[PDB]
């Protein structure tokens, strides 16, 4: 619930310093960047400045050199000091938590109007209890490709094999199957690049040899990498 | 009730396009040749309301024409529009409206009780075509919406079968109805030594052979002796002496089955189309589309985009590939790079912006317009990355305002020479060449995954068929064979091999959670030995060691053939029927199974 708060404005005098104050909702929504925008009514409105995460700051080439801003304290202060006023920058003025993502994450506020190398090895210990969850994982030596799609395969002799995990590369949204649902999930660490899976209470039909194999999600629809195998003797 | 035959008789033009030296396969309704039919001896009523599968191919040799109308209707009770041919003397009407008929099929208009709302009405003034008695014959049939009537009336022979003449025929076009209400009873007005010839168009696979001057040569049933599943084979009509195969010509299907689809209710596809002020050049927003149903239709002719640039996919036929799940971005770049949005392409906003890999399934899509942007006031909103010491990954968000780096030693961050801000804005004006025009670019990303379907193509959905020999098409991939509800749980996911050379064995069913495993409707390897029609119409057939006992025979390493005999002398190898024997064709004239002269 963003509720972030916008004030300084009236009437003003053309040439001096414009003192807004844009404060968040003692919040950590100041972790992205904020912008600054100015609308005029009746037309779309002008972007002004925009302040980064990074201690940074960054206005327009149009309007350069007539405006400041700074926090210098890790506290609400948007203050965007503007020298040189005059008349013809009279209008609205609102600032935004991020003018990046158009009517998709972005949060205006109220309105202050102003007049004037292939190795998948993989781990596991040996037999399972019989009902318990357990945790293996799974590593990807010289593996970059982080918009590849996971899975956790089971390919034990006897019966077929089944499919499990889906971790989306260019998403990140968990895909289990039918008979998994309330079941292990599945994370995608990028930071070590690797795998982990989260076993819970297993049945003793869980008895598989889960492997650790990845694919592209564009184009065919069988497997590419393939890893070394696990034992999971629940018994 | 009678049975004869009914060779050569009941062939059709499938649609009215004329073409010239075509070959024309297409599985329509047709009258198999061989076929048991009805043959009703009129010198009385006799004949009851024949049923109307799917077609009636009727015909009548006799002159002074007194058969001449047909009753058709689905139940004859006034309930849905009928149809009435009156064609007594001079005037043929053509009526398509409710009437009650009576059980005096004979005329004189005393046939029909009375009237009701009636429909369109034919005004067709070209009448229904001592010496002989005349072959008439018409075929009645609907499909699609179109009641089609065709008729080859044409001067038969003075009585030499007296039962069915020889010779191939073709029904050429007569009319075309265009009401659409359904028919399921047949029957006949007399106009008043003739006789009724009619049949049931069951539905199998026909094959035709056009001319350039319009008529039909040539035509086989491919479901009447194994050399006519054989002649459906090669798209050929004329075979020599060798051994071939055939692929479920034996058994025809009878419906189709789909069920793409289940969803109805759309998703918010053109929030990304139309709105509001889009990202920025080194931001790009990520929409993830879930459980819905896409219509491209609403795409096309509303909104007009730019040229829809689809690699990895086909262009066109989007309305049926379903996928699992289905991206969409966001972005707006300069009206000079673009093209670099291709994969595979490198640039300036292909290397350090928004990379794409080798194989990206997906599409662009772009409706550049300095209208609702680019005002005049210096446009400075968008911002673009500048430069990167390192090689951007393909997918990957670029959130960061590090100091950018560029000369022989490090900056500290202190933005000064060589150390410019890694993002730079933009200038959209709209006096400008085309250039530098905003291109609103998005690249939808269209990936398949192990996961169920979520949003399908805007088809229909069929109802689904238990024990029976039909086609389904459920997420793109064909099959031709039987559904069967089984217990076989734990779907099967067979990748080892590849599949270079295999085919599937079950499915899961797209609408609900069931399994079902697809078998061959009759397969097993059946050869069919030709030697030839040019010699004799005589073939055999051989399996290749599947079962010997199909659900004058011979038992060898090699399976089990019919219509041979075993000849324990050896001659020349002339024709190989497998694991070494051969045969040949000597006299009565017919194939022997003698041992191969090792």
């Amino acid at each position: 619930e963003v509720q972030l708060v916008e004030s300084g404005g009236g009437l003003v005098q053309p040439g001096g310093s414009l003192r807004l104050s844009c404060a968040a909702s003692d919040s950590s929504f100041y972790d992205y960047e904020m912008s600054w925008v100015r609308q005029v009514p009746g037309k779309t409105p002008e972007w002004i400045g925009s302040m980064y995460p990074s201690g940074r700051t960054y206005i327009n080439p149009s309007l350069k050199s007539l405006v400041t801003i700074s926090r210098d304290n890790s506290e609400n202060m948007l203050y965007l000091q503007m020298n040189s006023l005059r008349a013809e920058d009279t209008a609205m003025y609102y600032c935004v938590s991020n003018w990046a993502s158009g009517s998709t994450g972005d949060y205006w506020g109220q309105g202050t109007l102003v007049t004037v190398e292939v190795q998948l090895v993989e781990s596991g210990g040996g037999l399972v209890q019989p009902g318990g969850s357990l945790r293996l994982s799974c590593a990807a030596s010289d593996f970059y490709f982080d918009y590849y799609e996971m899975s956790w395969v089971r390919q034990a002799p006897g019966q077929g094999l089944e499919w499990v995990s889906t971790i989306s590369g260019l998403g990140g949204a968990t895909y289990y199957a039918d008979s998994v649902k309330g079941r292990f999930t599945i994370s995608r660490d990028n930071s070590k690049n690797t795998l982990y899976l989260q076993m819970n209470s297993l049945r003793a039909e869980d008895t598989a040899l889960y492997y650790c194999a990845t694919r592209s999600p564009f184009g065919d629809y069988a497997f590419s990498y393939w890893g070394q195998g696990t034992l999971v003797t629940v018994s | 009730p009678a049975y004869t035959n009914s060779f050569t008789r009941g062939v059709y033009y499938p649609d009215k396009v004329f073409r010239s030296s075509v070959l024309h396969s297409t599985q329509d309704l047709f009258l198999p040749f061989f076929s048991n039919v009805t043959w009703f001896h009129v010198i009385r009523f006799d004949n009851p309301v024949l049923p109307f599968n799917d077609g009636v191919y009727f015909a009548s040799i006799e002159k002074s024409n007194i058969i001449r109308g047909w009753i058709f209707g689905t139940t004859l009770d006034s309930k849905t529009q009928s149809l009435l041919i009156v064609n007594n003397a001079t005037n043929v009407v053509i009526k398509v409206c409710e009437f009650q008929f009576c059980n005096d099929p004979f005329l004189e208009f005393r046939v029909y009780s009375s009237a009701n709302n009636c429909t369109f009405e034919y005004v067709s003034q070209p009448f229904l075509m001592g010496n002989f008695k005349n072959l008439r014959e018409f075929v009645f049939k609907n499909i699609d919406g179109y009641f089609k009537i065709y008729s080859k009336h044409t001067p038969i022979i003075v009585r030499e079968p007296e039962d069915l003449p020889q010779g191939f025929s073709a029904l050429e076009p007569l009319v075309d109805l265009p009401i659409g209400i359904n028919i399921t009873r047949f029957q006949t007005l007399l106009a008043l030594a003739a006789a009724y010839y009619v049949g049931y168009l069951q539905p199998r696979t026909f094959l035709l052979k056009y001319n350039e001057n319009g008529t039909i040569t040539d035509a086989v049933d491919c479901a009447l002796d194994p050399l006519s599943e054989t002649k459906c084979t090669l798209k050929s009509f004329t075979v020599e002496k060798g051994i071939y195969q055939t692929s479920n010509f034996r058994v025809q299907p009878t419906e189709s089955i789909v069920r793409f689809p289940n969803i109805t209710n759309l998703c918010p596809f053109d929030e990304v189309f139309n709105a509001t002020r889009f990202a920025s050049v080194y931001a790009w927003n990520r929409k993830r589309i879930s459980n819905c149903v896409a219509d491209y239709s609403v795409l096309y002719n509303l909104a007009p985009f730019f040229t829809f640039k689809c690699y990895g996919v086909s262009p066109t036929k989007l309305n049926d590939l379903c996928f699992t799940n289905v991206y969409a971005d966001s972005f707006v770049i300069r009206g000079d790079e673009v093209r670099q949005i291709a994969p595979g392409q490198t640039g300036n906003i292909a290397d350090y912006n928004y990379k794409l890999p080798d194989d990206f399934t997906g599409c662009v899509i772009a409706w550049n317009s300095n209208k609702l942007d680019s005002k005049v006031s210096g446009n400075y909103n968008y911002l673009y990355r500048l430069f990167r010491k390192s090689n951007l990954k393909p997918f990957e968000r670029d959130i960061s305002t590090e100091i950018y780096q560029a000369g022989n030693k490090p900056c500290n961050g202190v933005a000064g020479f060589n150390c410019y801000f890694p993002l730079r804005s933009y200038s959209f004006r709209p006096t400008y060449g085309v250039g530098h025009q905003p291109y609103r670019v998005v690249v939808l990303s269209f990936e398949l995954l192990h996961a169920p379907a979520t949003v399908c193509g805007p088809k229909k959905s069929t109802n689904l068929v238990k024990n029976k020999c039909v086609n389904f098409n459920f997420n793109g991939l064909k099959g031709t064979g039987v559904l069967t509800e089984s217990n076989k749980k734990f779907l099967p996911f067979q990748q080892f091999g590849r599949d270079i050379a295999d085919t599937t064995d079950a499915v899961r069913d797209p609408q609900t959670l069931e399994i079902l495993d697809i078998t061959p409707c009759s397969f097993g390897g059946v050869s069919v030995i030709t030697p030839g029609t040019n010699t004799s119409n005589q073939v055999a057939v051989l399996y290749q060691g599947v079962n010997c006992t199909e659900v004058n025979v011979f038992q060898t390493r090699a399976g089990c053939l019919i219509g041979a005999e075993y000849v324990n002398n050896s001659y020349e190898c002339d024709i190989p029927i497998g694991a070494g024997i051969c045969a040949s064709y000597q006299t009565s004239q017919s194939i022997i199974a003698y041992t191969m002269s090792l």
